[PDB]
């Protein structure tokens, strides 16, 4: 056995299944969708007392931003690809990239890696969070599958966040962004958080104003 | 190991070739192709919500030429598309339609190259080929997953093979469209069905009419 | 190569970790006034031309990069990094921001065989010195203070013992000389170290003259 | 032996091909029905995270339809192959593709990967269909490793065999004009019903949700 | 030189004169400018003989590839469009597509030097001798004509085009693409 | 360029000018020697541009030695000559000009003369490529007798040279005349 | 270069000139413009000699090799497709006469590659001068002896009447069963 | 193809070497006139050029390729420098090929070990031997094939820098014949040849070969 | 790629040895070389066998027989013929039989060495004519082409390899050599390059011409 170029007698591919056994080591990240806004928090793991923790969040385009949670190198490669692709898009058509066209494209890249034997499947799964008009959250399993979402949490002990998601409607209190973000920080619980929707595009409130916002879960 | 790949035995005899022939010989779609005096018949059993109206083994690859095929079906549609490609390239290059054996050089060689070259699997399909030759004599050839331009006054393919050679011999002692087609439809009965002659228009290759299926079967 | 382990870690690249443990140690410390960069120079055989072999290098004029693990794979990554982080400045004067030089080297380091080396690239580009360790795994990270080599296993604690942001680069030099002299067998001399620095002002990469390190000790 | 897509078994079976039948056997059902006044492919995907949308059915033109089962990624990619095929044919021949030739094209596409030792075969069976007054409805199901076949309606996916008792009432299934749906909703005891009928103007269409209500409210 | 075609009451009626004048000296007189790309559809051609003949063989085998890959005979519109896209890619010929199709029982496409227009309720004329007959024939035109009646229009318009155009040939060939089965016609000559 | 090849009863003779002048026919060199020996029974005399001459005789040196070693038989002249024609034809541009002459027993004498494209004349008798060729065919057409002794054939070919060289400005000094018999070879310089 | 060939009552009969020319001076007393592509099919090219020796070589071997590769006698039209396709890829006319399952076919092939089947044909400088006498006396289904004398007549006229054409003639009767060459018709 | 041994050796090349030691013996000698090279064989001695000839051992069917390549190299060098190739360079060429195959490739290495000898003027008469390994050394005398040491060591115990061809060839034959048998080689298959300046003029049916067949009258 | 054959510890290539075993396991053919000609023969029900002969015309001169895998014979014969043609285009004359035997031997060589391919499964006989003389070369799967005054290739030829010599005794004339061939070989095929260069297969009627 031992290559993704062949199926198991069960009918399963093991190699691609191992990608989730990669992703579980990664730190949890969570996302919430207000009707006109999307908020995506991460969790920046700190390797040492003197390390500054890495940022899970990125910013592929004006209103598009992402939060990969798997092995970092594949993640950065997907970012460089998705960015080069959005820019190719605008450069061709004097127009912002369709979000779903992008998701469909990156997912095409995953499958192109997870089908061919010589290229290993990615050990990462993006959680895209954006809109070309109305707010969206896509997830890409380390394969050609991708799903739209209302709310998504993934990585390490994301299990707490998952079971917690049921406790709130994704938009049980959509109307205020502060309600939204407080749902985000509850759902997840330096650590990162980022905001995108309506007038302001993608944004990363990692400011000390965020540090002020942190006490609000306990305020 | 030698069996896992298209290579010689310690005894000097190839393996995987025999296995592909088991693919054909366990395909269980028997087909009798007998030449007729100044004509030639090619018959096969056509074997839910499935359509018998769709199903066939017989297929034309030019007006003058038709090749029943048996084996792994995808390989069959592929070897047919290859056959049509072949006649089109020969006609395009030379302005003559291929003699049936000339189409068997392409069929048998393309089917051969798989045998040496270890990668791409050996061909899993086989079948007759019929067509009026430049010589007015009708020409009936065959091929094997192991390369073979063969050559016959009569032939059988599928789950039944040389089992029905001795059976065919009895018709061979009695071997016009009446006289020849009955040999074929009987040869299915001897060991609905679909019959195909080149001699409708004496050069054009067409499967015999549906209304006229029964009259031989009932005569 | 890239046959994912059932455990979920990549096999190969996780086998390749140990190569840095073969590394002789080096301690880079970003500081408010620069980046200090020390390493073992006692690696030397008695008869190799004395102190004629540098662990610490210079990717660009204002970048300096101590290396772990195999000397060869490091020589390659430094070669391509010199090429690229120079090629960045092809007509416009600005040299590549350290974070992005290092981002190049890592983004290549991802994808033969995985490199057996880790780097400790430092430099001043933004108003403030940068200190970037590159793991062989392609993971890229900005320490304030950090060490490489197998001696970094326990020597790292020593940084935690002393690292305050607020130091004259000279104070930082004392500090890194502390932590690195501790792990050496020989009493430290200029033959035991190959220290280099990039100032917050001078921003120029400069290996210390032996007279200097002989003076501080 | 079972370790290759290409190497034959000692008994000529291709176990590696054979496993794709397991994959598809476990994966989500995707019935496609045919009325005597149209065609209605449907899906029952079984994948707070979004529940609102995850369409399996997609078209290659506003008239032809696709549906699948199996790995999502591979099939989505084959849908891309079919779009590019229909559009290539439209660039060459200034007309929309006959369904038949497209079906054989995808037969060849899916078939190709089986032959290559490194290459991994697709894991998704594919329904492809069309209906016009003149172009009578036909439902070609494509099992991987070729052998696409025309059908009067085939259920595919995980539970298809237990649905075939319902589809086998294909007299009653052909009896319908627009109420075959309402029969199906009880019959099956996320979902994606559609349209290719005279009322559809023969162009493919997602079935209207307020047309979906009569079905669900029917019982 | 001349190539023409008028649809009778049902089917197409194509015509041409052969001469194949070569360098303002006749070389291969009584050739066959009209063609059998297939029984269902015939393709008049004029321009350079070499480029035309090669293109003719090429579209022929595409027509047969399409012919058997899908057992239905290829629509002649598709023969037109493939000749369109083909000659688009320099190569040079002008030509006329007539034929029978169950989709559209009688049409008459006309490909220019590069791009192709149709004339469903009209006639297609081309070549050096065309220009004489565009005006003459577009007068005599009426859509009701049967083959017995339009055979005359074809015949004569050829005769006038041939009268006063030096390139235009002697013996002429015509095909009566009948809506039904076989449509054959025999070489004939007047002056 | 000036080359000759007379044939004889039991002999063949080949000859040339020995000047390789440059532009405006200044004599940059007088010892240039176009004749070469590909084999004891095979010779080639090149002419036209001299660069293309050395390159061409060089390539023959290659491929003929290669064939003789690869196949034990010394190459027959028909092979060397047809192959030669094959060689030039691959590209006109390679020789801006060159006019090879091939000569030798095969023991029937074999005299052939290629054109620069590889057009070739397998003559039974004399042939004379060269810048002064017209004077050559002119003298040799009438001076020639069917079969002669090597010396009378020698004075003969020498009279064609002595005649032609004094009419052309580009004709050389000397004469690398080369009568030969299967068992012997007699080169001479004539002034 | 005249080259004239004409169909008789069962066999093509080709005939051609034998004198190469450099343009001013003649560069040969003789040449072979009746190459033998196969026993029952020959070509008679006119134009640059170089291109002619080339494509006739490549043709002869494409046809002889293909004949080895298949049962059928290389029926005459395949040579026409190969040649015309080669010239179409890109200066040498040809006239080829062979006999086969069809009639004694004869073809003429223009420098741009155009093909035509012909009752009788000529090419080259003498073509005009050959079209004059050839057409005047031609009749379908001549006795082959009539081919024997006529084709030599039209050749001799297309010889004497051009500066560019001259020398001895050669003629051959390509019967399907056999070619029957003669080196000097004169 | 295969990687180095854990002890530090190569499997494949050791295998092909194992193959070439099983080949029928070829031998080499230098004298004033030119190299003379013996054989146990069907020519089993081929000319590279006029001045160069090689005498092969090993899976000769694969040697056929190195003869063809060799000839392409020599003619190419003549093509490039208007000078026939010095032997040493030709050996460098072939061994450059052999090393090209043992290292990178995935192809099996050539099964051939062959002698080559010839007269570049610059360096007098030359003699060399080759290995699948790609190691070549000059020589005055050699005896590759079966009984390599057994046929060498006779010359090694009985040899000198200069002899006549007429006396030297017999001294090739003392090894070459007594090893198989005292008379057998000239009773059976055999092929000595030399370069006086060019070709290997001696032929086994040639009357000169009778002297070889007459060595015994001298031998006994 | 990967040469699927590789060396033995014992130094042999085992794979090519396998193909040798297949040829040994496959069908007989003879070659005999008369002083003034060469004859090659072989031991070759619905099947119209008339289309099928191991004999094949490479030129007007050269003819061949394989023993092993018929499709392998087909492709080798194809490349071979294309080489006789490639040569006759490269030069003005017919190929020497020895040269064609050498080129076939190289083509056979490569697959035995070049990556990813199974070595050819068959032996070859190659009777021919040249200005040198009437020829007969057998080609081994290894690339070991070899001259023969006579030869055999197919099953049970160990005992059968030693009947062929007798024609050289005093039967060097073709008509007497015929008996040596058929009686040694005791369906069937025979191709003979005679005093004339062209060769041609003897019909079964002419096979009965010598059957009496
Ligand atoms: C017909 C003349 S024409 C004006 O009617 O078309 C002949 C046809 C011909 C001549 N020889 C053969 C042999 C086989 C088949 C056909 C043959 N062709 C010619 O007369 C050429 C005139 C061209 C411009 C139409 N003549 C030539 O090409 C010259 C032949 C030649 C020159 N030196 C020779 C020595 C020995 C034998 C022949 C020759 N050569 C050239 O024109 C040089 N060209 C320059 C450009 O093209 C390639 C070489």
């Amino acid at each position: 056995d031992t290559d993704n170029i062949i199926y198991s007698p069960e009918g399963r591919l093991y190699q691609v299944e191992y990608a989730s056994e990669a992703i579980k080591q990664g730190t949890c990240a969570v996302a919430i969708k207000s009707k006109d806004y999307v908020v995506v928090s991460g969790l920046k793991k700190c390797i040492s007392k003197l390390s500054f923790p890495q940022e899970k969040i990125f910013k592929i385009d004006d209103y598009i931003g992402i939060s990969m949670s798997g092995i970092t190198s594949d993640a950065k490669v997907l970012t460089k690809f998705m960015q080069n692709e959005c820019l190719s898009h605008k450069f061709l058509y004097n127009e912002n990239i369709n979000i779903e066209s992008l998701v469909r494209s990156v997912a095409d890249k995953y499958q192109k890696n997870t089908q061919k034997s010589s290229k290993r499947a990615f050990g990462v799964g993006l959680m895209i969070a954006a809109y070309h008009n109305e707010p969206c959250i896509f997830e890409t399993r380390p394969n050609g599958s991708y799903f739209e979402y209302d709310a998504l949490s993934f990585g390490a002990r994301s299990h707490a966040s998952k079971t917690y998601l049921e406790k709130n409607l994704h938009l049980f209190e959509e109307c205020s962004l502060e309600e939204l973000i407080l749902h985000c920080l509850k759902a997840l619980k330096n650590t990162a958080l980022a905001v995108v929707g309506k007038n302001h595009p993608w944004q990363e409130i990692s400011s000390l104003q965020l540090e002020e916002y942190l006490s609000k879960v306990k305020m | 190991y030698d069996r896992h790949l298209t290579i010689f035995s310690p005894d000097g005899n190839l393996y995987q070739i025999e296995y592909a022939i088991k693919a054909v010989k366990n395909t269980n779609i028997t087909s009798v192709g007998v030449k007729g005096e100044n004509c030639a018949v090619i018959i096969s059993q056509k074997k839910k919500l499935l359509d018998y109206n769709n199903i066939t083994n017989i297929y034309n690859i030019t007006d003058e030429i038709g090749c029943s095929m048996v084996g792994m079906p995808g390989d069959c549609l592929s070897m047919v598309y290859k056959a049509r490609s072949e006649a089109s390239e020969f006609l395009y290059s030379n302005g003559y339609n291929v003699n049936a054996e000339t189409l068997c050089r392409n069929i048998c060689d393309k089917i051969q190259v798989y045998t040496q070259h270890a990668y791409m699997r050996l061909h899993a399909c086989s079948g007759m080929i019929i067509g009026i030759d430049e010589n007015n004599k009708p020409e009936l050839f065959k091929f094997d997953p192991s390369g073979f331009c063969a050559g016959y006054r009569a032939c059988v393919i599928g789950n039944k093979e040389q089992e029905s050679i001795s059976v065919l011999e009895r018709l061979l002692e009695k071997r016009d469209i009446r006289n020849t087609t009955i040999l074929a439809i009987e040869a299915l009965q001897t060991i609905e069905i679909e019959v195909a002659i080149v001699s409708t228009k004496n050069r054009n290759f067409t499967q015999i009419s549906e209304k006229e299926i029964d009259n031989y079967l009932t005569y | 190569v890239n046959t994912f382990s059932p455990e979920g870690r990549l096999f190969q690249v996780e086998y390749a970790l140990g190569a840095i443990k073969l590394g002789s140690t080096a301690v880079g410390i970003c500081v408010n006034d620069g980046v200090i960069l020390a390493s073992e120079r006692r690696i030397s055989s008695t008869l190799i031309e004395k102190d004629s072999v540098e662990k610490l290098l210079s990717i660009d004029d204002h970048i300096g990069c101590a290396m772990s693990g195999l000397m060869a794979d490091a020589r390659t990554l430094i070669d391509y990094a010199r090429v690229e982080c120079n090629h960045y400045k092809f007509i416009y004067n600005e040299n590549i921001n350290i974070k992005s030089c290092v981002e190049l080297i890592s983004e290549l380091a991802l994808d033969s065989r995985p490199f057996g080396v880790a780097l400790l690239i430092g430099g001043v580009d933004k108003n403030g010195p940068c200190l970037w360790y590159t793991e062989p795994s392609g993971t890229n990270t900005r320490f304030s203070a950090a060490s490489i080599g197998s001696a970094q296993e326990g020597a790292e604690l020593l940084l935690q013992e002393n690292y305050k942001k607020d130091m004259t680069f000279e104070q930082a030099e004392i500090l890194a000389l502390t932590v690195l002299r501790q792990v050496m067998e020989d009493k430290l001399s200029t033959s035991n170290v190959e220290i280099c620095a990039i100032k917050k002002s001078d921003q120029t990469f400069y290996k210390y003259n032996t007279d200097d390190i002989s003076r501080i000790i | 032996y079972d370790l290759s897509v290409s190497t034959f078994s000692p008994d000529g079976r291709l176990y590696q091909v054979e496993y794709i039948y397991k994959s598809i056997n476990n994966n989500n059902t995707a019935l496609c029905l045919e009325c005597k006044d149209g065609i209605i492919c449907c899906c029952i995907n079984s994948n707070m995270i979004k529940k609102n949308s995850y369409n399996r059915i997609y078209h290659v033109n506003n008239n032809i339809i696709i549906t699948y089962s199996g790995f999502d990624g591979d099939a989505r990619n084959i849908i891309d192959r079919a779009r590019s095929e229909a559009n290539t044919y439209y660039y060459n021949f200034h007309t929309n593709i006959p369904l038949h030739i497209l079906v054989n094209r995808i037969s060849l596409y899916i078939h190709a990967y089986t032959l290559y030792w490194h290459m991994r075969p697709f894991a998704a069976s594919i329904i492809i269909s069309s209906f016009n007054e003149k172009d009578k409805g036909d439902i070609y199901c494509i099992e991987p490793n070729g052998a696409c076949y025309k059908y009067s309606g085939i259920v595919i996916g995980k539970n298809k065999e237990m649905f075939k008792t319902e589809i086998e009432k294909k007299d009653y299934k052909d009896i319908n004009v627009r109420d075959a749906i309402e029969d199906i909703y009880k019959f099956i005891l996320l979902v994606n019903f559609s349209w290719i009928c005279k009322e559809s103007s023969y162009e493919f269409q997602n079935i209207h949700e307020e047309i979906l209500t009569p079905a669900l409210n029917k019982a | 030189t001349t190539i023409i075609g008028i649809i009778y009451d049902n089917g197409v009626m194509l015509a041409c004169d052969s001469r194949t004048s070569s360098g303002t000296f006749i070389s291969n007189k009584c050739s066959r400018k009209i063609n059998r790309i297939n029984e269902n559809l015939y393709v008049c051609r004029s321009g350079a003989s070499a480029h035309s003949q090669k293109i003719i063989e090429i579209i022929k085998h595409y027509c047969v590839s399409m012919k058997n890959e899908n057992r239905k005979k290829g629509r002649f519109h598709e023969g037109e469009t493939i000749y369109d896209e083909t000659t688009y890619d320099f190569l040079s010929c002008a030509l006329i597509f007539g034929g029978y199709d169950k989709i559209k029982k009688q049409q008459l496409y006309a490909v220019n030097l590069n791009g192709s227009i149709i004339e469903k309720h009209d006639f297609a004329v081309s070549g050096s001798g065309s220009i004489y007959i565009q005006s003459y024939l577009q007068d005599k035109y009426k859509k009701f004509m049967t083959k017995k009646e339009c055979f005359n229009l074809i015949l004569n318009c050829v005769k006038y085009a041939m009268h006063n155009d030096n390139s235009s040939g002697g013996l002429i060939r015509i095909v009566n693409i009948t809506k039904s089965f076989v449509e054959e016609f025999t070489v004939v000559n007047t002056q | 360029g000036c080359v000759l090849g007379m044939s004889g009863s039991n002999c063949v003779a080949i000859a040339c000018d020995l000047r390789l002048g440059a532009n405006t026919f200044t004599t940059v060199s007088t010892k240039f020697s176009k004749i070469f020996k590909m084999n004891n029974n095979v010779y080639v005399g090149l002419s036209g541009l001299a660069t293309d001459i050395q390159t061409l005789y060089e390539i023959l040196r290659y491929r003929v030695n290669l064939y003789e070693v690869r196949q034990d038989a010394e190459m027959d002249v028909e092979c060397f000559a047809n192959m030669l024609s094959s060689i030039l034809y691959s590209n006109r541009f390679s020789p801006y000009f060159v006019n090879p002459i091939v000569v030798g027993f095969k023991y029937e004498p074999y005299l052939t003369a290629y054109d620069l494209i590889g057009a070739k004349c397998e003559t039974r008798d004399f042939v004379v490529n060269g810048v002064t060729s017209e004077q050559l065919f002119g003298m040799c057409e009438s001076l020639y007798v069917k079969d002669q002794d090597e010396n009378g054939l020698f004075e003969t070919i020498s009279q064609c040279l002595l005649s032609a060289l004094d009419r052309d400005c580009i004709s050389g000094w000397g004469a690398e005349v080369l009568v030969l018999t299967p068992e012997k070879i007699i080169k001479k310089k004539l002034k | 270069t005249t080259i004239c060939g004409l169909v008789c009552q069962n066999a093509v009969i080709l005939g051609a000139d034998t004198r190469a020319t450099e343009g001013p001076i003649v560069a040969d007393k003789n040449c072979s413009k009746l190459h033998y592509i196969s026993k029952n099919i020959w070509c008679a090219g006119a134009g640059v000699a170089g291109d002619l020796e080339h494509t006739t070589l490549w043709l002869q071997h494409n046809v002889e090799l293909h004949r080895l590769n298949t049962n059928t006698q290389p029926r005459v039209s395949m040579c026409v497709s190969r040649l015309t396709q080669e010239l179409f890829k890109y200066v040498c006319a040809i006239v080829l006469g062979g006999v086969d399952v069809n009639g004694p076919q004869l073809y003429g092939i223009h420098p741009h590659g155009s093909s035509c089947l012909l009752p009788f044909t000529a090419l080259g400088s003498g073509s005009l001068n050959a079209m004059a006498v050839l057409e005047a006396k031609y009749r379908d289904n001549m006795t082959i002896e009539e081919g024997k004398n006529l084709v030599c007549e039209a050749i001799c006229a297309g010889i004497f009447n051009d500066l560019g054409s001259g020398g001895n003639v050669d003629i051959c009767v390509i019967t399907k069963d056999s070619y029957q060459h003669i080196r000097p018709y004169k | 193809t295969t990687t180095f041994s854990p002890e530090g050796r190569l499997y494949q090349v050791e295998y092909a070497l194992e193959a070439i030691n099983n080949a029928s013996i070829t031998i080499g000698l230098i004298t004033k006139d030119g190299v003379i090279l013996g054989a146990d064989k069907y020519e089993k001695i081929y000319k590279i050029d006029k001045h160069i000839f090689c005498g092969v051992a090993g899976l000769n069917a694969d040697a056929n390729i190195l003869i063809n390549q060799s000839r392409l190299y020599a003619q190419r060098y003549l093509y490039n420098y208007n000078e026939v190739q010095p032997v040493s360079q030709l050996v460098v060429q072939i061994c450059d090929i052999k090393q090209s195959y043992t290292q990178y490739g995935g192809l099996r290495p050539y099964g051939v070990s062959f002698l080559i000898g010839g007269y570049d003027t610059k360096d007098g008469y030359q003699l060399y031997h080759t290995d699948p390994s790609g190691n070549y050394s000059g020589w005055f005398a050699t005896a590759i094939g079966t009984n390599n040491l057994t046929a060498s060591s006779v010359l090694k115990q009985e040899w000198k820098n200069d002899m006549t061809l007429e006396e030297g060839l017999l001294l090739a034959l003392k090894t070459l014949a007594k090893s198989t048998d005292t008379e057998i080689p000239k009773s059976e298959k055999i092929e000595l040849a030399y370069l006086t300046n060019k070709d290997g003029e001696v032929y086994q049916k040639y009357l000169t070969e009778k002297e070889i067949e007459e060595l015994i009258k001298l031998y006994t | 790629s990967f040469s699927l054959t590789t060396f033995s510890p014992t130094g042999k290539l085992v794979q090519i040895e396998y193909a040798l075993n297949r040829v040994s396991s496959s069908s007989p053919a003879l070659g005999i070389r008369a002083k003034n000609g060469v004859i090659i023969a072989t031991e070759k029900e619905l099947i119209e066998e008339n289309s099928i002969f191991k004999i094949q015309q490479i030129s007007e001169h050269i003819g061949i027989v394989y023993a092993g895998m018929p499709g392998d014979f087909r492709v080798l014969l194809k490349r071979a013929r294309k080489e006789a043609i490639r040569y006759s285009l490269q030069y003005g004359s017919e190929i020497l039989v020895k040269e064609l035997v050498k080129i076939i031997a190289s083509i056979v060589q490569e697959f035995t060495q070049t990556g990813g391919v199974r070595p050819f499964g068959l032996s070859l006989l190659i009777c021919g004519v040249d200005v040198y003389g009437y020829h007969l070369y057998q080609i081994d799967p290894s690339g070991c082409y070899f001259n023969w005054m006579a030869t055999c290739v197919g099953k049970d030829y160990q005992n059968n390899m030693s009947f062929l010599e007798k024609r050289y005794n005093k039967d060097i004339e073709i008509e007497d050599a015929i008996h040596t061939a058929i009686l040694t070989l005791k369906n069937i095929e025979i191709g003979v390059a005679y005093d004339n260069k062209p060769f041609k297969i003897l019909t079964q009627n002419e096979i009965k011409d010598y059957l009496i």
